[PDB]
RNA sequence: ACCUGCCGCUACCAUCCGUUGGAUAAUGGCUGAACGCCUCUAAGUCAGAAUCCAUUCUAGAAAC
RNA sequence: CGCUCAUAGCGACGCUGCUUUUUGAUCCUUCGAUGUCGGCUCUUCUUAUCAUUGUGAAGCAGAAUUCACAAAGUGUUGGAUUGUUCACCCACUAACAAGGAACGUGAGCUGGGUUUAGACCGUCGUGAGACAGGUUAGUUUUACCCUACUGUUGUCAGUU
RNA sequence: CCUAACUACUAUACAGCGAAACCACUGCAAGGGGAACGGGCCUUGCAAAAACAGCGGGGAAAGAAGACCCUGUUGAGCUUG
RNA sequence: AUUAGCAGUUUCGGGGGCGUAAUGCUCUCAGCUGAUUCUCAAACUCUGAACAUUUUUGGUAAGCAGAACUGGCGAUGUGGGUUGAACCAAAUAUUGGGAUAAGACGUCUAACAUUCACUAAUAGAUACCACAAAAGGUGUUAGUUCAUUAAGACAGCAG
């Protein structure tokens, strides 16, 4: 499966986008972003109820995605959709990378450990620092 | 029920099946009742119910573990009331898990083993 | 002679195969133990995903990587990650150090399943349990294969007691009697799980309902009405064969 | 790795120093926890091992397979002549523990127990143990410190124990040194105990005084010396294979390489037996009889339904005994030490 | 916060007497004589005349503040308990098996056998005030009666914990010897 | 060499013997505040484990 | 999901940790030498408790079972195959829990395996030879020292 | 299973004779840090002569400048276009 | 690299409604265009500064591998951090007196008094450093904000 994401938690790397260098890196998990009425005018939705991270890390696609299910299920549960207007303001633009080593036994014989450290790409994570606005939802003043 | 008699039939220890069932011996493979003590044989007296194998006998019941009653051994126990006994050869007699004795037991039959079980002694000629 | 700590062993692993055999040469590669099934069914699983190596092996108990002598020769090629995609497609999913537990545990997981599924004995009929016919399928000397689809060896399986036996191949129906105040969460437990017919229901006396269910799942329904209820309820036939269950032949 | 199959520990460690006993004849370290309810009686006695014999009896356990039905059963019998008492003993409650406080003794100390005293009793000419005290009763002026010795011990102190010693050379062994030993007494108010005490200087106590009939007692004793015996044996450790180096009879691992030392819980080879043991719940059967020296033989092993006029004594005698000519108790199973071992019997 | 004087008021009816010297309160009622030590706290315990007890905590928090009250009611149901002492009725609840129970008064004692069929005897001896007695009047029923409540109270207690029902489901069971009513005359 | 076999040693291959008090945990509770009520808890308090400490058992110290 | 019921019991999509009983990673100690698998044996420790004791929950009517707590005091087996650890069966059983101790334990053993030299076969190599493939036969040295342990004497800083 | 008894010679005791291996100094432990497994250092636990018979936990015990592994611009036996 | 709509085209490519049928009117709906909108990069830039700590690449990580500045250990003790190669203080000829530094000041252990709170856990107690997290608490202390009340508040007991 996915490895532990304590490991990708923290940016202690450069920055490392999908681009013509970095050839062949997976999709992100978080597909769509924009969820609720978004054909709603301004004039409609005044409350801006934002979800902002404290500490400065690497929130992975596949953490976006699950909040973004978890914050839209509950409020379609709660007063239905077309009730708020929430976009996602954080992007998983950085792609995390696998050294990965073989499971087996006799694992000396065949990975290069640690020779050609490289690893090819998995997944994508979203830098986030302190006081960035992840999630931001636009609703009615009658669901604060 | 009954005391403790001395036990003589270790695991791996054939006997003659006094029976009229089809069985010539019975092969004892573990004794019902024995547990623990790291690399003790499970032993079985008289008054026994054993889990055997026939190693001869009718081919129809060959290679089935079935059940059976160890109902006399050469192995001397004494009673409590002070007198030994100890009996000619070994022996058993095929019955269900519930210990029912469904053929005819032959030969003298142990009154410690006519005490636990009572369908033991309505099948024994000889109680001894 | 004596060596303080002594030398290599075997490469033992928990990682499924997939053999491809080309130009007289046998090349497998390591891939997952579900995820292979996963790509031959026109489902993506990302190919960096599929494999635990991405360099081409000769044997994967010997752990011996192929060279661009005998590549070159074979496929055609010596890239090695199209190379794993050939391999992956056209070969056959060989198996690793479990093949004889997921065989032989497949094989009598098959015979667990398939045998029991809608059969009634003989006289005034009524179900029972899997063991009965796990007595008379190796009985009846049935060899199991897995190429010919389960609900065709179904199929198989109850022909051959057809012929021996005398066995009914078809669904049947009951008429369930059930008082009405201490009945109807009794009612509504099995009605979203078989089929009704003729629900005729009283205040004064109680409520008749037919089915329409397997010959196989009586025994549930005669147990379950108790246990739920706390009282007794009752079990009268109706019918015993009605078509559009095994008997169409799908 | 672990241990790999689980087994029971081989021996206990409850009598883990395992040492030759220090006492030759077995010491009460416990006596039974005195209530005031009851009246004065001592709580321990000194047989003799004279043998082993066997006796029938039926059975009185209802619900039992053996009920109303003859029972073969072991006993022991245990040859008490009867006990000299010479002193008494104070002890005072402290902070530390009971402490001996002032040992009064009587008169009339006999040449026997005067030979506790004397290691070398034949090199003595004037056997001078205890003639300054006994000079004490003859005047006043020392015969007045006996009571104010003993009123500082019926009201300063807690424990009244009699100093009580056997007779050996009543049975023929080949002892003269009488073995001697506190009884403490058990009753109520210190001043009925102190009674007790000087109410029996210089008489005797029979054993079928201090232990009932048909009841249970403990048996304080030392066990058969086996010298220096190897672990199997000592400890019941399983054998080495028949192909072993270095022998078979041997605890193989005595310790991983970790602790570093072998630990005091190894079974290790050493000494067996002469262990200081006691044995509770050993229930009397019969007390028999002192044999007279003067008069007929008493059949103590008489019993009824036998009516056979004869002794506990077999056939030529207890083997390596005499015979029991003085009171003994037969009490049921083994008790430790050999033959012509002193026993210390005690009250439960 | 601390708060500096924080104070309650206990009223001692007339026929009462109360003997406190420094946390140790003692009542002397027409029906009998109870006594408490509080040297569990710092409090000043102290009597106004002979109609009022005042007691008085200077400085306390929380922990002190809490336990005036405490034992300002404990003071309370000392005096209750000696001018109209306390009476508790206990009912037996049962599916199938009539609860015998016995009862003398040497300690005062309870025995309770039949309980579920039990043939364990549950003698149980009452707390060293009180006594107790079977209700002729109405059907199963003991009513208990005392001088203090933490006597009367915890003998009942007792009486009902060990009338349960082990190693089955309690929800169904209910066969036990429960407090029902909690009078005082 | 074989047969019988003392003494001794021996074997669940034979025999005997292998306790009761206090404090606790888990938890169930009592009186009872904080917080007019409630509350096993905060001050106090009760029962309670193959547990812990003693009892009994083993040794007896540059201790008496 | 559990008929209804998120939380009796579970629990996806995610997240946060622990453990050093797996295998990696690294190369810090050791190559004028730490005897390296397994088993047998034996002791002690751990609790991440299988049974036993006391309790509390359940979709706990009884029985059976399941979750948790205080609990490591006391137990935790006989066997067929395999060198096996592991594995997988048969049978007993209150239960057949998981583990460390230099992957405990070779001056404790055995030497089955691995692992020298003989040899055979398969594939590879022209060949000498290779195999991390299969088979077969193949020296297991020393304690009398110090400590530790088990016992045994002995000195007791007014004499016995 | 499950060990038990017996016997000679050992070992053990005495008289006589009388070596060797090994040896930095040497010898009680816990935890800590340290070269990441201490007899020594640090903080603790403690600690009281001189010796005997056993025993195999340790002294990363002893025998051997590791035969495995790598380096060396060190060799050698054998093979081959 | 990349999210979401609103407008224009809108007849269009497709669906249809509308005049009875169509490049004929309008709607998602595609697409082209414009003003917006969310996140943005080591190999992007209009602009653009000043072993150990810091900058820093590979690695999940390391007491791992590799760099850059400075200071050290190696070479170097001493005082402190119980202990210690690198940390803090501070550098070593042999000493006496004084005041100090880091660090401490119940006893070991040289050195203390006064004062205000917090902790009621067997907790906690010198950075490196010898660990601890998400999530919780009607534990307590301080605090922010909103609401209720003599138009009778919450709570209790009742209609």
């Amino acid at each position: 499966g996915r490895r532990p994401a304590r490991c990708y938690r923290y940016c202690k790397n450069k920055p490392y986008i999908k681009s013509r260098y970095c050839r062949g890196v997976p999709d992100a998990k978080i597909r769509i972003f924009d969820l609720g009425r978004k054909k709603a005018s301004t004039d409609e939705f005044p409350l801006c109820v934002h979800l902002i991270s404290l500490e400065k890390e690497q929130l992975s696609s596949e953490a976006i995605e699950a909040g973004r299910i978890s914050c839209n299920k509950y409020i379609s549960k709660t007063g239905g959709k077309d009730s708020f207007h929430m976009r996602v303001r954080v992007h998983p633009w950085h792609v995390l990378r696998i050294n990965k080593m073989l499971s087996c036994a006799g694992a000396d014989r065949l990975q290069t450990g640690m020779r050609g450290a490289f690893g090819k790409p998995m997944g994508t994570v979203a830098r986030v620092n302190i006081g960035q606005i992840i999630f931001s939802i636009r609703t009615r003043d009658n669901m604060l | 029920s009954n005391y403790r008699v001395s036990l003589g039939l270790p695991v791996g220890a054939v006997m003659n099946s006094a029976d009229n069932s089809g069985a010539k011996n019975l092969y004892v493979i573990a004794v019902k009742g024995i547990k623990g003590r790291l690399n003790r044989l499970p032993s079985a007296g008289v008054g026994d119910m054993v889990m055997a194998t026939v190693k001869k006998g009718k081919p129809e019941l060959r290679k089935k573990v079935c059940t059976g009653l160890v109902v006399r051994q050469r192995k001397h126990w004494k009673r409590k009331d002070g007198v030994y006994i100890y009996f000619e050869d070994n022996a058993g007699v095929m019955c269900n898990p519930k210990g029912e004795v469904k053929g005819n037991i032959l030969g003298p039959v142990a009154k410690e083993c006519s005490d636990l079980w009572p369908k033991v002694a309505t099948n024994a000629g000889t109680i001894v | 002679m004596s060596i303080f700590t002594p030398t290599n062993q075997i490469r033992l692993t928990n990682v499924a195969v997939v053999r491809m055999k080309r130009a007289g040469k046998r090349f497998e590669i390591a891939c997952y133990k579900n995820k292979v099934v996963g790509w031959r069914s026109g489902v993506e699983k990302d190919l960096d995903e599929v494999l635990q190596t991405h360099s081409v092996f000769v044997n994967v108990s010997k752990g011996q990587v192929a060279k661009k002598e005998d590549l070159i020769s074979a496929f055609g090629t010596d890239d090695q990650t199209e190379i794993c995609k050939q391999i992956l497609t056209k070969g056959e999913v060989q198996v690793s150090d479990k093949e004889r537990h997921t065989q032989l545990e497949q094989m009598f997981r098959d015979i667990a399943t398939i045998v029991a599924d809608k059969c009634v004995n003989p006289e005034t009929k009524r179900p029972y349990t899997v063991i009965l016919i796990e007595r008379a399928m190796k009985d009846i000397h049935y060899s199991v294969k897995t190429n010919k689809s389960t609900k065709q060896q179904a199929l198989e399986v109850i022909k051959q007691l057809k012929e021996k036996m005398k066995i009914e191949r078809a669904h049947m129906r009951l008429r369930f009697i059930l008082p009405v105040n201490e009945g109807k969460k009794l009612k509504e437990k099995l009605k979203p799980l078989i089929k009704v017919i003729e629900s005729e229901d009283y205040g004064q006396q109680l409520e008749i309902v037919c089915l329409i269910d397997p010959g196989c799942f009586r025994e549930i329904d005669e147990l379950i009405k108790k246990e739920t209820k706390g009282k007794g309820s009752l079990e009268v036939l109706n019918l015993k064969d009605v078509e559009e269950g095994d008997e169409k032949f799908e | 790795s672990h241990r790999k199959f689980e087994a029971p520990r081989h021996g206990n460690l409850g009598f883990r120093p395992r040492k030759r006993a220090a006492r030759h004849q077995g010491k009460v370290k416990s006596f039974p926890k005195d209530d005031r309810t009851q009246k004065v009686h001592l709580t321990a006695f000194m047989g003799y091992k004279a043998g082993m014999t066997h006796v029938v009896r039926d059975l009185e356990k209802p619900g039992s397979k053996m009920h109303k039905k003859e029972i073969v059963e072991a006993v022991t019998i245990i040859e008490c002549p009867p006990m000299y008492i010479v002193g008494l003993v104070g002890y005072v409650e402290t902070a530390q523990g009971l402490k001996t406080y002032k040992t009064v003794w009587a008169q009339h100390l006999s040449d026997n127990f005067r030979r506790r005293l004397y290691k070398n009793w034949y090199k003595s000419k004037s056997k001078k143990a205890f003639t300054k005290y006994v000079k004490q009763y003859e005047t006043e002026e020392g015969k007045k410190s006996i009571e104010a010795s003993l009123q500082a011990i019926k009201k300063r102190c807690s424990v009244v124990r009699v100093i009580a010693h056997t007779q050996v050379h009543k049975l023929k062994l080949t002892q003269k040194k009488a073995h001697v030993l506190e009884i403490q007494v058990n009753g109520g108010s210190i001043v009925e105990k102190v009674n007790f005490a000087v109410a029996n200087f210089e008489k005797t106590v029979n054993v079928t005084g201090v232990f009932a009939e048909n009841e249970l007692i403990d048996v304080i004793g030392v066990t058969k010396g086996k010298g220096f015996n190897g672990v199997i044996k000592r400890w019941g450790v399983r054998k080495l294979p028949r192909k072993t180096h270095k022998g078979l009879r041997k605890v193989a691992c005595i310790g991983a390489w970790h602790p570093s030392r072998v630990s005091t819980t190894v079974p290790r080879a050493g000494q067996l037996g002469y262990h200081h043991r006691v044995e509770r719940n050993k229930k009397i059967y019969r007390i028999g009889q002192a044999q007279p020296e003067d008069g007929k033989q008493i059949s103590t092993g008489k019993t009824e339904f036998d009516l056979t006029e004869k002794t506990i004594n077999p056939m030529g005698g207890f083997a390596h005994y005499g015979m029991v000519k003085h009171e003994f108790l037969m009490l049921k199973g083994c008790v430790a030490g050999p033959r012509k071992r002193a026993l210390t019997l005690r009250k439960s | 916060m601390k708060v500096i004087n924080s104070s309650r008021k206990v009223q001692i009816p007339e026929n009462v007497t109360v003997d406190v010297k420094g946390r140790s309160v003692k009542v002397t009622g027409p029906r009998g004589t109870l006594s408490k030590s509080f040297d569990h706290a710092s409090v000043d315990i102290n009597l106004v005349g002979k109609k009022e007890l005042t007691v008085d905590l200077w400085f306390g928090n929380r922990k002190q503040i809490a336990c005036i009250k405490t034992i300002t009611s404990i003071i309370e149901n000392m005096i209750t308990g000696v001018t109209k002492g306390y009476e508790y009725k206990m009912r037996f609840v049962y599916a199938h098996f009539p609860i015998n129970v016995a009862v003398t008064d040497g300690g005062r004692v309870v025995e309770i056998r039949n309980f579920f069929g039990e043939k364990i005897v549950r003698r149980i001896e009452l707390l060293d005030g009180i006594t107790c007695y079977r209700n002729e009047k109405a059907k199963d029923e003991i009513v208990l009666t005392g001088n203090s409540l933490e006597l009367l109270s915890q003998s009942c207690a007792t009486i009902q914990l060990r009338s349960a029902i082990k190693y089955k489901d309690v929800r169904k069971f209910l066969d036990g010897i429960y407090v029902s009513e909690r009078n005082v005359l």
